[PDB]
């Protein structure tokens, strides 16, 4: 759902080909990549990236992961 | 491992259900060439 104000920006640091700007990359989602395994190359790689933003967007957005290393 | 206490758990499922690219090698993506 995208219809009207998503609380997730598409920017997110991310670019839609070439992955997460690891330099423009946020550390609270570094912090959560670097666990989860996806490390900085796996960051700036197409398909990998790309189902790491739709996963990011599959709990709700930037906030919501946030919530869930203090939740889960 | 999935064996995590937080969101980072969630992720190893989502990369592996799919085919995404292990940090290693053989990526899609290239590193930069310094060129002279």
């Amino acid at each position: 759902g995208h219809m009207s104000g998503f609380k997730h920006v598409s920017h997110v640091g991310w670019d839609p080909q070439n992955g997460f700007d690891v330099n423009n990359l946020d550390p609270d989602l570094r912090s959560l990549f670097s666990r989860a395994g996806i490390s900085e190359a796996q960051l700036t790689d197409a398909e990998t990236s790309k189902l790491i933003y739709d996963f990011i967007e599959d709990q709700g957005g930037l906030e919501a992961v946030r919530q869930e290393m203090r939740r889960q | 491992g999935h064996m995590l206490p937080d969101v980072a758990q969630r992720l190893m499922q989502h990369l592996a259900e799919h085919g995404i690219q292990p940090a290693r090698n053989m990526a899609e993506h290239i590193p930069p060439a310094p060129n002279w």
